[PDB]
């Protein structure tokens, strides 16, 4: 029925200005108004403002009104947002919305239904690098006794989508893969397999990291610890 | 300036039944030519009423009309799991009366629809119909395209999009001169308005009676539209058709929305495929601009002008700043791709409540000079209110901007002398033609013959 | 013997309204001779708060469903501050939904009349067109308690029929209960479009609104499938005959409309329908509330051999011989009239009296003539 | 403004329980409330608008009934489906403010964390760094407390902690505490303890791994 499609992640520096659309379908697109939304790492969801594709008019959030300027194409049926000198506080993730605006019948908006899909932006100064990728042995002196537990561990990389498997999705079951968190301006994430003590180290057992920004592709073999 | 004061014409119909409500003429295959009356609230067979036509030929004397008979019957029809309804009760038969070559088209817009299927329905609406007669050969048949078999929660679910369920097809017809008629839907696509086209040998092929719901292989509907300038706009409140592109194998449609862009009203034509090539807005709100519309070559070039009218234009006075007087704006249509500007000519009532310019006639070269003229109906005009039609005469540049003729009422106060007329017709064999006027609250009609 | 006024009664005038004289001196002996005149003073002053009525039309359309509460929250406190302003105060209301004709109206299933709210869940009450509920009272309670047990109706378009009930809150005077010497203040109340003139005929109905009262003994206007509705000349004649004040009460999706409908109807105004106190609102018709009245004087009770004289002195002492009214005058306000009354010959009756009233109020100077 | 406050932050239920949620306005608005339910996968649903109408296609158990001050939305016999975050939103005057927030949570059966350390590895040795990890695994509530503690004492700068959201398929909870330092400073300890206090056992679990002890 009605869609509400926007577009990918952007990445930008400590001021700049990006610019954000939200492509609408199903629906006649004039008789609704277009609504944004930031949401915080920390939830606590936000209204930007509102613009009427009819006629560009825009009423703001006070908060947002030097920091957002939102604007419209008919043509296209696309409404835009774009952020001015962009700072550390606005790395977060925006919602278009749609309300109503005009009724052909007896009538009247009731709050802003079909929401997006969510586009993350992300301000920080720093450059695309690959991911430094090490193992995670256990102590020779801590041997397992039922269930052993082996890891890998990515650090120093930026934009992150980062894909981590174990034996090319062979080992899925007991895997867990911890969200990344962010240092120095460069994240750093790990992924942790549990197995029998009797499958490691007869067979083996590997850590494949991709990295679609940079590129790279790295595939790493868990050994254990020598004396 | 010619046409007879003196000497009218009187038809009369039934009391009650709103004889003269619509009106035009008919021509017989021998050549002679007869008035057709629509009355649209005629009482039916069972003390209901139903709406009526009446055939009435040319006596100097003038008298009663007989009435050309029609089917009052509702009806209702079952298809698979579905039950068709039909019903007739009130459809205001005669409201719209058009008629070409030897078939009468009598249109009723308040005609209701429904369809059961089980514990649901798709809702009791006004969709309209209407009647296609050859009273020479005995012919009837029947046209609506808005009627359909779609639930209600099926619109509910789409927001009412695509809803032909309050048409009211046969507020306005026309038929162009190669026989395709043309019915504007006011209440068509949720009250925005919109056009049905069928060619009138393709209704008579492709109806069956006792079929309720079919479908003609050649008719062509406008398109729903996204824009909220349009929304409870009327489109379809008047109709006509012109040529207004250069190009004489295509036919322009001139389509009057009195209430388009929150009660401003516009005028736009379009092309055969509901294509705009212009459109022109009204100056006052809520003035009806786009009430009458009218196409006619005034100027004498050859090039086809435009009417219009809104009744309910309000002008700046001395002692009376909202003097609602009604308006008339002439637009001339220029050489070559240029747009239709600024209008050409503005025509101002004088009475108050008057509603001047709530319908335009062309009336053809009425004293047969070299340029076409008009004539204007003011029904509540007059010192005394009764009803006033005004013959404005056409120049060279356009039309004069004094009347040359007034005609005042017959009828006693309350007749609405002037809501509809009829011109560029001769009906007595004389060579100049002769006017018609209709007066519903009297239920009478006056012929008034030029000399 | 020579001619004189002998001031019997000259209690000064008052300074608020809350006995309150507004003419002094009150009563004169007067005592002439034959062939001879007299002069003698009067002061008026107006010391007493102004008449208002306010008349309220209310949608009860299901657009306006939830705004009930911002519409009932207008009239406990516009009702409120007209208190502190005048003391002589009447509210009323009433309410509209459209024509309850098709196509405006749902007629199936026959369980749609009775409640055209029916494919849904709920349930909301029959259409109607106009009906008048609260007259013109000074009882502020009666009108919350009335006001506070209003449901609203289902229609099918956008567009309201709320001129007919314009029109019928006009002309019905009897009925809403509209005082002589007043200010009439109607508050219309939407938030939607409107029906107009000519707009009708999609139901049937081709009539013109002709401008009387049609509403009966049970408080509905009987015309509504009847005629149509009225047009933007017709109403501001009516207005202007009947000396009622305009105001649109409307939301703010709907404001620029009903700001452009007030160029095309002189002498209307336009607020904002909010959430809070609608304070927009509230302070123009406070920005109203400065509403100054006429002074003019009646001679009762003249003999007919007695003739009157009067000289004016409105604001400032800019005197006026041959006039006995004033106009301009604030709440406040004095103005002085000099009448000279003059004797023909002797009347056999000795004594005779007359009496100088100011047009509208209570207060009045009594002269007592004698002839000498 | 109007602030709207939503009175159960965290609501944790099983399979065919009732929950309620609460959200109160500070100032008065009059029906216009809508309930919203965020899945985690970032998309967001409007349940109910007008403060009691459910919208098309919401089964007949999510309710809502009040208006004035208090505003509830009610679950009854609790489903697999809806276990993700609610919002509540005004949208009486400009501008339109949210609610907290409140997330639903699966009840299960409390368990216990499962608590491994690793060394760091050799070429971080090289670059120049060392992090040590220590992770707690399948644990329930989702409360937790760690500490770190270098050679008997505790450690407070350089710490980075990251949890996982509730399993899917077990309903459980992971977290990993990371402490990065340099070589040098590593090198200069012997021991590293990692503790953990979670409200099973009050007696914290204790792991500790020395230097060069292989
Ligand atoms: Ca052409
Ligand atoms: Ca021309
Ligand atoms: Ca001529
Ligand atoms: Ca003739
Ligand atoms: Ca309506
Ligand atoms: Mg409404």
């Amino acid at each position: 029925r009605c869609s509400c499609r926007k577009s990918g992640p952007e990445v930008v520096k400590p001021g700049a200005s990006v610019k954000i659309s939200c492509k609408a379908s199903g629906y006649s697109f004039t008789a609704y108004f277009m609504n944004w939304v930031k949401q915080s790492h920390g939830k606590s969801l936000e209204w930007i403002g509102r613009v009427n594709p009819y006629n560009g008019d825009t009423l703001y959030n006070q908060r947002f009104k030097g920091k957002a300027t939102l604007t419209v194409d008919n043509s296209s049926r696309t409404a835009h947002m774009e952020l001015l000198s962009l700072t550390s506080e606005d790395s977060a993730i925006y919602y278009c919305g749609r309300s109503g605006a005009y009724y052909r019948y007896d009538g009247r908006a009731y709050g802003m239904d079909y929401w997006g899909q969510g586009t993350s932006v992300t301000v920080s100064s720093a450059k695309t690098t690959p991911p430094s990728v090490y193992p995670l042995a256990p102590g020779s002196a801590a041997q397992t006794n039922s269930m052993v537990t082996l890891g890998c561990l990515v650090k120093g990389y930026f934009p992150e989508p980062v894909t981590v498997t174990w034996n090319s999705g062979s080992l899925s079951s007991g895997v867990h893969t911890f969200p990344a968190v962010l240092q120095s301006d460069l994240y750093t994430l790990s992924s942790s397999v549990t197995v029998t003590s009797s499958t490691w180290p007869s067979q083996s057992i590997t850590c494949n990291v991709a990295h679609p920004a940079s590129s790279t592709k790295v595939d790493k073999k868990i050994e254990p610890r020598g004396p | 300036l010619n046409l007879d004061p003196v000497q009218l014409t009187f038809y009369a119909g039934p009391n009650g039944s709103q004889f003269g409500f619509s009106l035009d003429f008919h021509k017989d295959s021998h050549g002679r030519v007869a008035i057709v009356v629509g009355a649209p609230r005629t009482l039916g067979p069972s003390q209901e009423e139903t709406g009526g036509v009446f055939l009435c030929p040319w006596r100097a004397e003038g008298g009663q009309c007989p009435s050309l008979l029609f089917d009052l019957r509702d009806e209702t029809r079952n298809v698979g799991s579905q039950t068709l309804q039909t019903f007739k009760a009130r459809q205001g038969l005669g409201a719209s009366v058009v008629s070409w070559s030897d078939v009468i088209v009598a249109c009723a817009p308040w005609q209701h629809w429904n369809v059961l299927e089980k514990t649901e329905e798709a809702e009791k609406t006004p969709v309209g119909s209407c009647f296609l007669a050859q009273p020479e050969s005995g012919r009837r048949a029947e046209y609506s395209p808005c009627r359909g078999n779609t639930l209600s929660r099926i619109y509910v679910e789409n927001d009412f999009s695509w809803d032909k369920r309050y048409c009211e097809a046969g507020f306005s017809s026309v038929v162009t001169q190669a026989g395709e008629l043309v019915l504007g839907a006011p209440g068509g696509y949720y009250f925005l308005g919109l056009l049905a086209q069928a060619p009138v040998a393709d209704i008579f092929s492709s109806y069956r009676p006792g079929i309720l719901l079919w479908h003609v292989s050649s008719q062509s509907l406008s398109f729903d539209s996204s824009n909220p300038e349009y929304f409870d706009g009327y489109w379809g409140y008047s109709v006509a058709v012109g040529e207004f592109d250069g190009d004489l194998n295509t036919t322009e449609y001139v389509v009057g929305a009195p209430t388009w862009s929150w009660t401003l009203g516009a005028v736009e034509i379009l092309d055969s495929y509901y294509q705009r090539l212009h459109r022109l807005r009204g100056e006052q709100m809520a003035s009806y601009f786009g009430h009458s519309v009218a196409v006619t070559d005034v100027n004498g070039d050859g090039r086809h002008d435009l009417l219009v009218g809104a009744p309910l234009y309000m002008e700046s006075r001395a002692d009376r700043k909202l003097a609602e007087v009604g308006r008339v704006y002439l637009f001339l249509q220029p050489r070559g791709p240029h747009a239709l500007g600024a209008p050409s000519l503005l025509l101002t009532g004088t009475q108050l409540y008057g509603r001047f310019g709530s319908a335009i006639a062309p009336l053809g070269d009425l004293d047969r000079d070299g340029y076409n003229d008009i004539a204007v109906a003011a029904p509540y005009g007059g010192p005394s209110g009764r009803g006033q039609v005004l013959v404005f005469l056409g120049q060279s540049e356009g039309l004069r901007s004094r009347p040359s003729q007034v005609l005042d009422s017959p009828f006693p106060t309350g007749s609405a002398f002037g809501f509809s007329l009829r011109g560029a017709v001769d009906i007595d064999d004389n060579g100049y033609p002769d006017l018609i006027v209709g007066a519903y609250g009297a239920n009478q009609v006056a012929v008034y013959r030029a000399q | 013997p020579v001619s004189e006024a002998r001031v019997l009664e000259d209690r000064p005038l008052s300074d608020k309204g809350s006995q309150v004289t507004q003419v002094s001196p009150q009563r004169i002996a007067l005592r002439l001779r034959p062939d001879d005149s007299k002069n003698f003073s009067i002061q008026v002053r107006q010391v007493e708060d102004y008449p208002v009525d306010i008349y309220y039309l209310m949608d009860l359309s299901y657009s306006m469903k939830d705004d009930l509460w911002s519409i009932q929250n207008l009239g406990t406190k516009l009702a409120t501050q007209m208190r502190k302003l005048t003391s002589n105060l009447r509210i009323g209301f009433g309410a509209f939904v459209d024509k309850p004709v098709s196509p405006y109206m749902y007629i199936s299933p026959p369980e749609a009349l009775e409640n055209p709210c029916y494919d849904m869940k709920t349930t909301c009450l029959p259409m109607f067109g106009y009906k008048h509920v609260l007259t013109l009272t000074d009882q502020v309670t009666r009108f919350n308690e009335e006001v506070k047990k209003q449901s609203v109706s289902r229609n099918r378009d956008a567009p309201e029929g709320g001129f007919d009930a314009i029109m019928q809150a006009t002309v019905c005077d009897e009925k809403i209960g509209w005082r002589n010497d007043a200010s009439h203040l109607l508050v219309f109340t939407t938030d939607a479009k409107t029906h107009i003139a000519l707009d009708g005929r999609l139901a049937g109905i081709v009539q013109p609104n002709d401008g009387q009262c049609h509403v009966g003994s049970d408080n509905h206007y009987s015309a509504s499938t009847t005629m149509d509705y009225p047009s933007l000349g017709l109403m501001t004649e009516k207005l202007s005959q009947k000396n009622i004040n305009l105001i649109f009460a409307v939301t703010e999706n709907v404001v620029n409309l009903y700001q452009n409908y007030s160029e095309l109807i002189p002498g209307t105004t336009v607020g904002v329908l909010s959430m809070d106190s609608s304070n927009v609102l509230q302070l123009i018709v406070d920005a109203y509330g400065k509403i100054r009245s006429k002074v003019e004087l009646e001679v009762r009770d003249l003999p007919e051999e007695l003739s009157l004289s009067f000289n004016a002195t409105c604001l400032n002492n800019e005197v006026i011989p041959g006039l006995k009214s004033c106009m301009g005058l604030k709440i406040g306000d004095t103005v002085s009239f000099s009448i000279e009354a003059k004797v023909r010959g002797c009347p056999q009756e000795k004594e005779k009296s007359f009496t100088i009233k100011p047009v509208g109020f209570k207060d009045s100077l009594i002269v007592q003539v004698t002839f000498d | 403004d109007i602030q709207m406050t939503q009175s159960p932050s965290s609501l944790s239920a099983s399979l065919g329980e009732r929950v309620s949620l609460t959200c109160r306005a500070s100032q008065e608005i009059s029906a216009y409330l809508s309930w919203l339910q965020q899945k985690p996968d970032g998309t967001i649903k409007r349940l109910i608008y007008a403060a009691s109408t459910l919208d098309s296609g919401v089964p007949k158990r999510f309710s809502g009934s009040r208006s004035g001050s208090d505003y509830s939305l009610t679950i009854s016999s609790l489903e697999s489906e809806d276990f993700a975050d609610y919002y509540c939103l005004q949208f009486a005057t400009y501008p339109w403010t949210f609610g907290g927030g409140t997330k639903l949570e699966i009840r299960r059966a409390d368990a216990a964390p499962t608590v491994s350390i690793f060394p760091p590895s050799s070429e971080q040795l090289t670059s120049g760094g060392a992090s040590v990890v220590c992770f707690l695994n399948n644990f329930y509530p989702k409360d937790i407390n760690v500490k770190w503690k270098i050679d008997g004492s505790e450690r407070q700068n350089g710490v980075l902690n990251s949890w996982t959201d509730q399993d899917s398929k077990d309903s459980t909870y992971s977290m990993s505490s990371t402490l990065t330092l340099t070589k040098d400073e590593y090198e200069r300890h012997n021991s590293y303890t990692c503790e953990a206090t979670h409200k099973t056992s009050t007696s914290p679990i204790v792991k500790s791994f020395n230097r060069n002890e292989c």
